């Protein structure tokens, strides 16, 4: 009876690889689920990694968990990873980080790579384990080697990072990546001037002959493929010198983020686009789930996008009383990776008491760490407001006025609000002087 | 006009909705305003509330300082504003100073004073042929003349200090217009004095015509000196002005209408 | 959801007895486990609280004053480079800030200001980087007068935080009001006293038991362990 | 007063160093080097070596060998690491100084001990290809790793500006997907540009003259992609050689370790003197286009050992004497033969065939044409092998193996059809006439 | 002059007596050597002769057939793959030349040619790859007839040159005439014999005496010796 | 023929200069012949030389097999040549066969042969009105009728199995002109046989000559209908030839010279 199980799965594998249509994908997924009726493991994991995620099947978290139990009973390597993610992010089941850690480590022992990614990042930014060099480095190496081998052959598919609210650490070496960047930008300047047919004068553009600019932009996309590919080989090789002994000395803290900038690009980060696409046609239950895997995995784009989705309380899995703490968690994770807007959003979350109690001191220090390091005029003006009303710390004026002043020169678009603020500040000052 | 009060109510309602539209999307004070700064349907609306607001401000001040328009200076203001509004629009693109909504409010002061300066010229020629003028008319004009003198004096003091510390920029040409704006307020001051001494005595004065002709020759000479200096300072630095030639011809005509008239008379 | 509580999995064999001190290990919380190579396992997790302060903090050492006394005598101080000003911190004498005005060719103007001179059962704890961490405060004043306090000499408090990789450098610079500042110094010696040590959470240990017929620890990360030892 | 002379020397040298770094003009370079000469008058060492590497190489000064050696002896007595290297090069190539390999070896070893890098590369190759010393893995591995580390620590920062290996006798496991996407993008750009509105013969007349606006930044994009890709490629080669040398992953291997450290070092930054010697070959100054190639040949380039053997071949270099010009070209042909160049083995066979330099020896040239044939499948080696087979040059005469060699010469290349045609016609004509005479 | 003569640098120190055996050392061919760290050295050079063959060639071992009879009696012989053919030489039994034709599905045709069957004070020397090396041949004929020489059986010679790390392989195959062949053998055994050994040129040693006030080993070379031994 | 030897000797000294120029750069045999092959100028003189050699070869052929020209067919030799030599280059500039020294000859031999088939038929129309022809004339032109007939046919057999054992290529067109050269000898086949009975009989034959022209008109139509079935194959594969329409055009002209002529006689 096992013979008919794999044969039906072969039809779905042929239809999925041979056709990218929505109805063809749905039929192939139905055939895969029919093969998964009699516990066919390969199709069971293939229907699992779409049924819980969405955008291929209707979402059923409880059925996914109840069959993840048998999938981890057998010892499937991608059965441990996703159920550990389920226990970690609190998805339809009581959260516990230790169980999530053991399931993640056994998935990493199954030869999976998303588990290795998640273990390298959770070792790197101290989440659920001590911050450590060695095991974060070897977990990121075991993924970056595979990602390098894949991009050396297949060409390294380019994926656009879109944000939804849109040592040697200066550049991690120089040279080859820089030259790739100027090659990219000069090809970018080459294609844009070529479309220009404003000097046509009955010719040149050939009367809506689109057949030039189409393969212009496809040549541009293919050049982008080649340039990001060579960029990633460059980063991987500089990282492989920086890791072991050569060229530069032994340097952990400027190797694991160069490895991580290779592992992030990879092939796993195609779920960014199919999460962004799921966001653009309603279906808020499907983007907050595909972003949570890429958030626990270690992306800074997805940790922000998942926090932004959780911020506006459209995520239907989580309770409405527990939406903000998870949003606070993902904002805090995005803050440690150097994202600016995450720090101010953490400041506002402490400011209005979003999820936590209202406490102005942590809000002030969050606004400051956004201020002196990333030079964000928004945190400058917000901590000046924090000064001028005397919350948290003592009340005075001239600290606010200089903060509004460097809020003014820090960004060009900050001209208006610093003016209306120092206007009301001077009005208050003159009224107090008159009262004096 | 009730329709003037109608479009001004519709103006504040338009800016009233965009900010509320901006406040709904972005909930905090700082990011709700920068959206108004950058995004094109929001920012194009907000200044033409400010344009009609400074029109209403200029009107409500004009009723306080002038009892009633004579329906003869309304047309004189209409063309004189229409040339100058093009001269100010051309100066903003030639200098390549870009769109910054903090300098747009600066030349809107310049055209508001220049419009009210022309109102003093069209009120002092009527006062020459005014046989029944009350003390309120003299007081409301000598208050306007004194107030315009200090504000012109305060703005060049900001300008010639800015030209020494910062350097050659758009502030230099604005203080030169303000220096020219001092020239047309000096003419009425002599004309008011020569006509105040005319009304207090019940006899015509033959020396008043000579004093008015000699002073127009004096202010005619200082008007063409300020024009020929602005040409020389603008060819050495920056680029070709290609502006302020329209009132240069009027200043050249005023020099011709004063020097050659005095040559024929004397 | 309590990010900063660690965990560590270990493989102590077949026979093992759950510890009583520290954390409590229960029996219902066990999980049946297997890898890809058919090895059955049972992992038990403790309750993740790590609460209270029952670490038996006994310190016969003296007050925190004498540990910094060698820094007074040596007079070897570091500096700090900021955006415009340059905050020079010396311990036991005074704090100084200045900004060099390099004139073209012959002379250097100096703008030298003066922060100040130096001629309880619940320990105070401050917030740096969002985490709660104890500190020892000191107080001094009598600096240069500031006109915005109407000729009042300034005062400032100098901060002590331990770091094993620190060399008496300045982490950040802050002020709470006009002409009153706060300077944060990272000194490596004072944390050896337990109460001033950095508050690191104790590691909560999860042990995975090996059911017999399987190795004591899964056959996969054996070669993975051999893989890192050759790189 | 001697200290004041030293004070003025560095004052003189700094102006020349600033002028050289700030201007690329030939007159500016000559003036800066005249400042360097006046600095060298008071025996300023940094100026001594900076003018010593131009008085001998003939690139910024009128070339004069004897003064260069006369100050090289002072630079070595003082103990410079850039004076013992080039004095070793002089004693190796017999350049204005009587030749001896042992003095060259001791000078090169002390120039390596001084921390120079050209001497490190030279000793690495001469231990690699077994010239002057014993062939070994270890010494070549050390003296190539010590250069590969430096050139990666230079290229990981500065990017390692490109140079193209141009050949005088010709003109005159990572990276598949990037390469295939790059040529695919190129061919899509080119078909899009040739689609246009006839980008060549347009409506024309007096031409629109609107401007092409596409070529220079396109060449800039290609050039920076070339520089970026060669950077990444030798990054990958360094890592591959390290992992083959230390033992991680793949065990210690000797051979592909040194062959990658060698490619890493060769693609380095002293390959701008390839261009300096080629550009000194145009404008007709061979006396300085063979000395900047002799050094790059001692370092171990196969482009330089062939260009400097082609330059020594046609009797153009006027420094080396007329009675020692062919052995000094035979040596570099032999060195460029063992590095896998087709033309070098053929020309070595030609040298042993015509008795150039060495005595005439047909049987020895036979082996050289054979090795050019079977190793690399070069058509002219098959054809010349057939010619030696045809009239018994060095071996017994035979017709049928000569015919076999001519047909696989015909199959070997699409270029060789005509001369093998008129050879097989002449072979059949001689055979038919001889059979008629019999 | 050439690229055959090898040199090796030596650092014995201060005291050194010039050896009177082998190469000759004369006292004018000296160079005075200063490093970067102001250490003074005295380097002596050898005279480049490397002449004669007075290596005391006395061998009491057996005949070369003794080192080859076991290679004949082992009956395990080597192969070689060519572009079209496949030359199988078997030492002591025959040499086989053939090519397999793989017909589509059922037939496998073999084009077999037979190269033969076995039913002096100066050693002759063959120039392989431009180096002179002394060999031991095996005369052999009676192969299959060749139509080029009116059905004359093929003849061949089997060529023996040692190589210390060998597996009885074939370096190259040559055809001097038509249907007369030449094959070579790289074996690790027969240059226990006195004369068929690779003629390594003697290593002319270069010594660098250390003058007083200087160490016997230069400082930069001293730490270069520990780095690669650790890196080994 | 002094001018003819002048053209040959000057050209030989021109090819004698090029092979001496190439020898001076590359002193050896094989690189000399290679360098003459690749370089565009050295190839064109050899192109020019080979056209001269075939020009002398054609005249020597025209001397031996044709005793004397009647001074009315050389223009008929001229126009059909530049039909054929334009035919071959148009097919070559269509098929992208590129300039190679192995097929440029084959078009020229195609141009060579096609002229003599024209020179065959003009000699046999003059034979139709020749009252004094010896046996040496008759017995020697039939040899030319037969010998170049088979040499074309065997080269067609060499070509049509080359195209069959490789695939669709440029050799497809080659046999197709060879096919109409194959009919070209079968054109003079029937014309000699019908001439053979006219000379031996001292009386005109009415229906015999009418049936002779009827048979030749028949196969001449069938020969072109195979040739139109040749060309029409090449729309589906490769590309529109834009050539061989000129002897498409005459081909149906020969059919209309056959169908209407038979209808009038019937
Ligand atoms: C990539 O690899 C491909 C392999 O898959 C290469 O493929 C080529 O494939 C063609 C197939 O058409 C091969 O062509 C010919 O191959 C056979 C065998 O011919 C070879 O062997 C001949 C043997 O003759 C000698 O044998 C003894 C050797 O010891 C001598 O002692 C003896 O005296 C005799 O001289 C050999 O002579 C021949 O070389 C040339 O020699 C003759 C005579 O001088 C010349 O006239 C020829 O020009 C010939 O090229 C070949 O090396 C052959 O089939 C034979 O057997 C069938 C059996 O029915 C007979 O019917 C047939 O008549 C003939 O006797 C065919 O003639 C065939 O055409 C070619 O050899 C392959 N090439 C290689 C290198 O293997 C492909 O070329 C490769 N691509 C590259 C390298 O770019
Ligand atoms: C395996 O498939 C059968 C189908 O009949 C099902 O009954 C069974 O429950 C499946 N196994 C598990 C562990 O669920
Ligand atoms: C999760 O655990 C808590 C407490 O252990 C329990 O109250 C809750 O019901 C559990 N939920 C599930 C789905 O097991
Ligand atoms: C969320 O959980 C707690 C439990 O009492 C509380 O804050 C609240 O009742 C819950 N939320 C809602 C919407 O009931
Ligand atoms: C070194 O400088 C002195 C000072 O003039 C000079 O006499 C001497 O010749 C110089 N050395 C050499 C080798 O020229
Ligand atoms: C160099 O060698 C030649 C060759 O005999 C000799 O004449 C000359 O004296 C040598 N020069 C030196 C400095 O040894
Ligand atoms: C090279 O050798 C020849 C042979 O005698 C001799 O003339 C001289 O040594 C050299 N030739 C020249 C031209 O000097």
């Amino acid at each position: 009876q096992m013979q008919e199980a794999e044969m039906m799965y072969q039809t779905g594998m042929k239809i999925l690889n041979g056709s990218n249509k929505k109805s063809q994908k749905r039929e192939a997924y139905r055939y895969l689920q029919k093969a998964a009726s009699m516990n066919h493991t390969k199709a069971l994991e293939r229907v699992s990694y779409a049924l819980l995620f969405g955008d291929y099947l209707p979402q059923n978290i409880q059925a996914a968990r109840e069959m993840f139990e048998k999938l981890t009973e057998e010892g499937s390597p991608k059965g441990q990873t996703a159920l550990g993610f389920l226990y970690a992010s609190g998805l339809g089941v009581n959260s516990s980080q230790a169980k999530a850690l053991v399931y993640y480590t056994f998935g990493a022992l199954g030869g999976n790579l998303i588990a290795h990614m998640v273990l390298g990042y959770r070792y790197w930014a101290g989440i659920g384990v001590l911050q450590s060099c060695e095991s974060a480095l070897t977990h990121y190496r075991l993924v970056a080697n595979h990602v390098a081998s894949d991009i050396s052959l297949t060409g390294g598919s380019v994926v656009q990072r879109i944000r939804l609210p849109d040592g040697m650490a200066y550049l991690y070496g120089r040279g080859v990546q820089v030259n790739y960047d100027l090659a990219l930008k000069y090809f970018q300047k080459a294609a844009e001037q070529g479309w220009v047919d404003g000097q046509l004068q009955l010719g040149s553009m050939y009367y809506n002959g689109i057949g030039v600019k189409r393969d212009y932009k496809q040549a541009l996309k293919y050049f982008n493929l080649a340039s990001q590919g060579g960029h990633i080989l460059a980063f991987y090789n500089l990282a492989q010198m920086h890791a072991s002994g050569t060229g530069v000395m032994r340097s952990c803290h400027t190797a694991v983020e160069l490895f991580k900038n290779v592992c992030e690009r990879g092939r796993w980060s195609e779920r960014l686009m199919t999460a962004y696409n799921s966001y653009k046609d309603g279906d808020y239950n499907a983007a907050v789930i595909q972003y949570l895997l890429l958030a626990e995995q270690g992306y800074e784009v997805a940790q922000s996008n998942a926090a932004f989705i959780l911020d506006q309380r459209e995520a239907s899995i989580v309770g409405e009383n527990e939406t903000y703490p998870r949003a606070l968690l993902h904002w805090n994770r995005a803050a440690s990776q150097g994202y600016t807007v995450a720090r101010i959003k953490l400041g506002d979350y402490h400011f209005y008491g979003f999820g936590t109690d209202v406490d102005y001191e942590t809000a002030f220090i969050h606004y400051r760490l956004a201020s002196e390091q990333q030079h964000s005029a928004q945190a400058m003006f917000n901590l000046g407001y924090m000064h001028e009303k005397g919350l948290g710390i003592k009340q005075d004026i001239h600290l606010a006025k200089r903060f509004y002043d460097m809020a003014a020169e820090a960004s060009p678009d900050a001209q208006v609000p610093v003016f209306l603020a120092l206007c009301k500040l001077g009005v208050v000052y003159f009224l107090q002087y008159i009262r004096e | 006009m009730f329709r003037t009060a109608v479009m001004m109510a519709a103006s504040l309602a338009l800016t009233g909705a965009v900010v509320a539209h901006a406040y709904y999307l972005k909930h905090q004070f700082y990011p709700t305003v920068v959206y108004l700064t950058k995004s094109s349907p929001s920012m194009a609306v907000l200044y033409i509330q400010a344009f009609v607001l400074v029109f209403l401000l200029g009107k409500v001040m004009g009723k306080v300082f002038f009892g009633q328009l004579r329906a003869a200076e309304m047309e004189h203001l209409l063309e004189r504003s229409w040339y100058a509004v093009t001269e100010t629009c051309l100066a903003f693109t030639v200098f390549r100073d870009d769109f910054s909504p903090r300098f747009v409010a600066l030349f809107t002061l310049l055209l508001f004073l220049k419009c009210f300066h022309w109102l003093a010229e069209d009120r002092v020629d009527f006062m020459e042929r005014s046989p029944n003028i009350s003390w309120l008319f003299h007081c409301r004009i000598v208050s306007l003349m004194f107030l315009l003198g200090i504000l012109d004096f305060l703005f060049v003091s900001h300008a010639y200090h800015s030209i020494l510390t910062r350097g050659a920029s758009v502030q230099l040409v604005f203080g030169f217009e303000y220096a020219i704006l001092m020239t047309m307020v000096l003419t009425i001051f002599i004309k008011y004095v020569l006509h105040s001494v005319d009304l207090q005595s019940e006899n015509p004065w033959d020396n008043k015509a000579v004093y008015m002709l000699y002073t127009e020759l004096f202010t005619g000479f200082i008007k063409v000196l300020l024009y020929m200096a602005f040409m020389t300072i603008m060819i050495k630095v920056h680029t070709f002005p290609l502006f302020a030639i329209r009132p240069m011809y009027l200043a050249m005509r005023q020099f011709k209408k004063a020097v050659t008239d005095a040559i024929m008379s004397r | 959801l309590s990010d900063d509580i660690p965990f560590r999995v270990n493989w102590p064999g077949t026979e093992f007895s759950l510890p009583t001190t520290g954390v409590l290990y229960k029996e219902d919380n066990y999980v049946i486990m297997t890898t890809a190579h058919k090895e059955k396992y049972k992992c038990i997790l403790p309750l993740v609280t790590s609460g209270d302060e029952e670490e038996e903090k006994d310190y016969k050492g003296p007050n925190p004053r004498e540990l910094l006394e060698p820094l007074f005598k040596q007079s070897s101080c570091s500096y700090r480079i900021e955006s415009y000003w340059t905050y020079e911190v010396c311990h036991g004498k005074h704090i100084r800030q200045y900004h060099e005005e390099k004139e073209t060719g012959q002379k250097i103007n100096i703008h030298e200001y003066y922060l100040g001179n130096m001629l309880s059962n619940e320990i105070p704890t401050k917030n740096i980087e969002g985490q709660m961490t104890p500190y020892y405060p000191v107080g001094m004043g009598n600096g240069t007068p500031c006109s915005l306090k109407q000729n009042r000499p300034r005062s400032s408090t100098v901060m002590y935080i331990c770091h094993p990789e620190s060399k008496h450098e300045i982490l950040s610079v802050a002020e709470v009001t006009t002409c009153e500042y706060e300077v944060v110094i990272l000194t490596p010696l004072l944390c050896s006293h337990p109460k001033y040590r950095f508050r690191a959470s104790p590691v909560n240990d999860i042990f995975c038991q090996s059911l017999p017929g399987s190795p004591f620890k899964p056959l996969t990360l054996r070669q993975l362990e051999q893989q890192e030892e050759i790189l």
